[PDB]
């Protein structure tokens, strides 16, 4: 809350399996730059 | 590394660990050479000194001078008067729902589900009062989680406002603070949580400051000197015989006119051009800072006799009919009220088993009597007839082999 | 039950407000309206018993809320769309 | 009734008897909650780790660890082990 | 509570001799992949 | 906290880019000394 940002033990490689498990890939291509995106979706075997 | 402490530290446990670590080391080194040796006190009692610190201002000025723990609890005053934080600060401490008159349990220990039914009692209960806190509490700066003790289903999440006391202090294991309350407080917005599977009650509170002697009134003339030093020649020569007649003997006789519904069906003029005239005097110069003052009083105010057996709150069945008789029903005199803004005990009301505690609104109305100094009187304050007042919290105390009850109030406009 | 006043994931945000439909203006999330679409507010839904929704660090308000690194793009502040490089 | 020994959020009756997870919250399990897609777990009581996982009975029940482990490692008496 | 994950200090090594000692092991092959668990066993040897 | 000053913990890699996504650069040369600074510019897409 008063703007002090820290990247020391933050970690990118605990979330990467997480969130590829529980999303989908959509890419775009254009002509001049690809973008890569993840998008959550409900699974329908979980009532919760 | 350089942790930077906000107003809130949220679910940061880290951050905050660290930061009041730091902070404990950094006040070691300014304690005095007695201020360690209070600590470790506290440190093995804990218990004890919390109630003796909220029930000590209660005894006789004599009783609290003999006291022998009055030394280490000034000591552990003036230490945490020592560190006053210059930004608030939010906080989260677990409360009992029964310290907010709420006898009936939201939840027992092992139960998990808060019912609706619950949650609306309380939040009808909670809402349009204020509630007084004293004595030192174990403050936690982050919200507990699953490493965390949780005793009550009630979380309360409060924010310290300036100038607030403040102890990091080191229980030779791990890290904590310590705080001396003398604030009231109000609860805004509860919301139901999930804790690893038991719900929770969350509270945001905030704090109302109030003017507070206690048993310091030299402090008290102080202050009351010169807010109503003014007062004086302001009152017309009518006005003021007036005010020296009410006490100067003619208060007790208008007193039990005013009682007996005089003023309706069997009135006297005179008596009655009296009250308007002390009562137009007093709306001269209203009270312009919230304050707490303290008044003795017995079981005929609150319907009752000296041989009632309800009187006998030696017996918690008595203290459990007069809970549920009083708390959270509205109390109103006819007349005037005189109370002492010191707490201390006198030979004046020493049989007395009931103590008023009357908070005044900032901007009501009211005269400090004790400011002329032919009345021997001290430490009076005068308030207009037909008052209203609001019973919040009973609490009882032992005077002796004597428990007499506490009683906290509020004067609406 | 029948008010406004539930938090089960504990993320500023009220239950029913995840559940139907909400937006953040000065930092405090309110019932979305159809008039706001004019003046330039989004409509976010997300999951009200889950803090992350789409799994990133970072909670569902403070991705409504855009309180994080500014560094990321707009698009990464609706609950359903996960900020990953 | 509500008595519960090894503090994992979940009463003795309703391990040794059946429960399930709704709303984070265990409840008795009811013959009738198969229709609707939900399970029904039975553990150790006494326990409060059942399987000997790092994850206690109500976490691995309810679902609160990383989202990327398999759903059949949910219940209490399947290890999630790799 | 707030949905942060960490992954150091938590070694599966303190968890691998707890886990066999007490379980099961089953195996199932298919055709393209196979898979194993381990399954909690009582004791009866054991009255609590 | 105490009147002193730490430069340890303190990385501007934090900070370069959350500076540079929302500022506009300006360059001054004159002929001694070159000038390179940052000015935060208001976003017209977000009404927050
Ligand atoms: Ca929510
Ligand atoms: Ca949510
Ligand atoms: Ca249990
Ligand atoms: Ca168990």
């Amino acid at each position: 809350s008063s703007g002090q940002i820290v990247t020391e033990g933050n970690s990118w490689s605990d979330y990467i399996s997480q969130i590829d498990s529980i999303s989908a890939s959509i890419i775009l291509d254009t002509e001049n730059e690809s973008y890569e995106r993840r998008v959550t979706a409900k699974n329908l075997q979980d009532p919760e | 590394a350089p942790i930077e402490r906000p107003e809130d530290f949220l679910k940061d446990k880290e951050k905050a660990k660290e930061w009041e670590r730091k902070e404990a080391e950094r006040i070691e080194q300014k304690l005095e050479r007695s201020e360690k040796e209070a600590l470790e006190s506290y440190k093995k009692d804990s218990v004890e000194i919390s109630k003796y610190s909220q029930t000590r201002n209660y005894f006789y000025d004599y009783q609290i001078e003999a006291n022998s723990r009055e030394k280490e609890y000034k000591e552990l005053r003036n230490a945490i008067s020592k560190n006053k934080i210059d930004k608030p600060m939010y906080v989260y401490y677990f409360e009992s729902p029964e310290k907010f008159a709420f006898n009936k349990v939201i939840r027992t220990e092992n139960q998990n589900e808060i019912s609706l039914e619950k949650f609306n009692e309380f939040k009808e209960t909670i809402q349009n009062k204020l509630f007084k806190q004293d004595g030192f509490k174990d403050i936690s700066l982050y919200e507990p989680g699953k490493g965390d003790e949780k005793p009550t289903p009630l979380l309360m999440h409060l924010k310290l406002p300036r100038n607030t006391g403040m102890l990091p202090y080191t229980n030779t294991n791990n890290v904590s603070t310590l705080i001396e309350q003398g604030y009231s407080i109000k609860i805004d917005k509860i919301v139901r949580i999930v804790i690893d599977g038991k719900h929770y009650i969350k509270a945001e509170a905030s704090v109302v400051s109030s003017l507070d002697f206690k048993d310091d009134v030299s402090k008290g003339d102080s202050w009351g000197k010169a807010n109503y030093n003014d007062w004086s020649n302001k009152l017309t020569p009518n006005e003021l015989a007036d005010v020296n007649d009410y006490m100067r003997g003619g208060y007790t006789a208008i007193n039990n006119y005013l009682i007996s519904n005089g003023p309706v069906n069997n009135p006297n003029p005179e008596l009655d051009s009296k009250i308007t005239n002390i009562e137009n005097a007093l709306k001269r110069e209203p009270i312009p800072t919230n304050l707490t003052v303290y008044r003795r009083s017995g079981p005929q105010e609150f319907g009752l006799t000296l041989t009632s057996p309800e009187y006998d709150f030696n017996k918690l069945e008595n203290i459990d009919a007069f809970k549920s008789k009083w708390e959270g029903q509205a109390l109103s005199y006819p007349n005037f009220i005189s109370t002492s803004i010191g707490s201390v005990n006198m030979s004046a009301f020493a049989k007395r088993k009931i103590v008023l505690r009357i908070t005044i609104p900032k901007g009501s109305p009211g005269a400090y009597l004790s400011a002329i100094p032919g009345y021997a009187g001290e430490y009076e304050v005068l308030l207009n007839h037909g008052s209203k007042f609001k019973i919040n919290k009973i609490d009882s105390y032992k005077d002796g082999t004597i428990t007499k009850l506490i009683v906290d109030a509020t004067l609406i406009p | 039950w029948e008010d406004e006043d539930l938090d089960t994931d504990n993320d500023n945000i009220p239950d029913s407000y995840e559940r139907n439909g909400y937006t953040i203006k000065d930092l405090i999330a309110v019932k979305w309206e159809d008039s706001f679409a004019e003046q330039g507010y989004k409509k976010y839904v997300s999951n009200y018993l889950e803090s992350n929704t789409a799994g990133d660090p970072y909670t569902d308000y403070e991705k409504a809320s855009g309180s994080f690194d500014k560094a990321i793009k707009t698009e990464a502040r609706d609950p359903l769309v996960a900020a990953y490089p």
